[PDB]
């Protein structure tokens, strides 16, 4: 009931035309501002009460950003393209002590997106599904968020099958990258909290705010 | 709490 | 190509007709033996090389067991029914210091399974999808595991829509509980490692083996 | 490593 993939694609195109860890954290902070503008362009998000908009973004920002830089890097060999225009090569990540998580991103997300040629509309819908997370604690009306999520995947499935009729399992394949995104998202947060604890590794204000309690 | 996010969503 | 939901349902029916933490750990060890018998009944699992069978079970045992006791508890008010015939009430879990994770299981898994009346065939298929995890590190032939996973969700979707024609979003709704299962699964492992570290809280041999490296 | 699991899967 009013969740056109065209609007979701527009939201995607609207927001995106020596320690690698520091560069990664700087890109993350930068992208958090852009993430807010993205969400506002997702149908019905802005109509939710402000408190729930805050809960949803605080609950999904890490997965939302990871999905974005992962898809952006499908053209990249063994590396990730940051929003800042900088590239982090697998070797660079490894030499910085963050090779394990880097490899998970390349193998579980980037390579899979590249192999199935996930398009921007599909990426946008998957992020919209993550955004509308009904399991987020504190939601004033979880049923409402769940309803929006359902409208997104209903539209996503219609898009698939019509766009890729010859791939009946495509819709399921897309949803099945969400568990990987959730796991990788959690590991990335663990790294961030450790960086904050250890000190060093500058962490800007918005990224820092996301690390605030809860 | 969450000063930045609120300001950005409201504006 | 040969992955009938009937066989998956059979596998499910074949294996299942004062510190609550200790009781939970005892039930877990007990169920690990039963999990092996369950997997052997899942079409094609036993045909995979022994090393990959080991990798898949070591990678998914926690999520597989959580899915099972969660579905088993749909009839229970605010508690979980252990395989040992024992019941853990929400209040009991809370008084043992494990209230947070307990509530996540009740809210994100049990309540949702109860609300959509997830049936045993659907539960079986979701566990079979988790079992056939192509992202498991070390797999000799990941493509083969991915193929099996695809056959499972293809059969699951056919089952849905035919069994629940009036619920077009049911198939997606089922797959969308997997991210929650992954997150809860990871948190439960963290608790287990802490219990092992702290000592006390007896941990039987099979459960202990699952905590071995990697 | 993983003595128990191997034995159970093989038998
Ligand atoms: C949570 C998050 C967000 C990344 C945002 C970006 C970089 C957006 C963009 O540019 O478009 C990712 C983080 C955080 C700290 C912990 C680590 C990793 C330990 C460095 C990563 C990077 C995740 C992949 C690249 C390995
Ligand atoms: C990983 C696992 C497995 C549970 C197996 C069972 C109990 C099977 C069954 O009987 O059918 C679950 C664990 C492990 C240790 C950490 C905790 C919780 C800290 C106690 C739990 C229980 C998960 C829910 C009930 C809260």
């Amino acid at each position: 009931e009013d969740m056109p993939v065209e609007r979701i694609l527009e939201a995607e195109l609207a927001v995106e035309p020596n320690d690698p860890v520091t560069n990664i954290c700087q890109a993350a902070d930068k992208q958090l501002f852009t993430l807010v503008e993205w969400a506002k362009r997702i149908p019905h998000f802005s109509e939710l009460p402000l408190d729930d908009q805050v809960i949803l973004l605080r609950a999904g920002w890490n997965e939302l950003l990871i999905a974005s830089f992962s898809h952006r890097s499908i053209a990249v060999k063994d590396g990730i393209l940051l929003a800042t225009g900088l590239h982090v090569h697998r070797n660079s990540a490894h030499s910085a002590g963050v090779g394990a998580i880097f490899d998970r991103v390349l193998t579980e997300l980037v390579s899979k997106m590249r192999d199935m040629q996930m398009d921007k509309t599909e990426l946008g819908c998957l992020r919209a599904i993550v955004l509308f997370n009904p399991d987020s604690k504190g939601l004033s009306n979880p049923a409402e968020v769940e309803a929006l999520r359902e409208k997104v995947y209903a539209s996503l499935e219609a898009y698939c099958k019509h766009k890729y009729p010859e791939q009946p399992g495509r819709f399921a394949k897309l949803l099945l990258r969400l568990p990987a995104l959730r796991s990788i998202g959690l590991k990335c947060l663990e790294h961030l909290f450790f960086f904050k604890l250890i000190g060093d590794t500058p962490i800007d204000t918005f990224l820092m705010e996301m690390l605030e309690a809860p | 709490k969450h000063k930045i996010l609120h300001r950005l969503l409201q504006d």
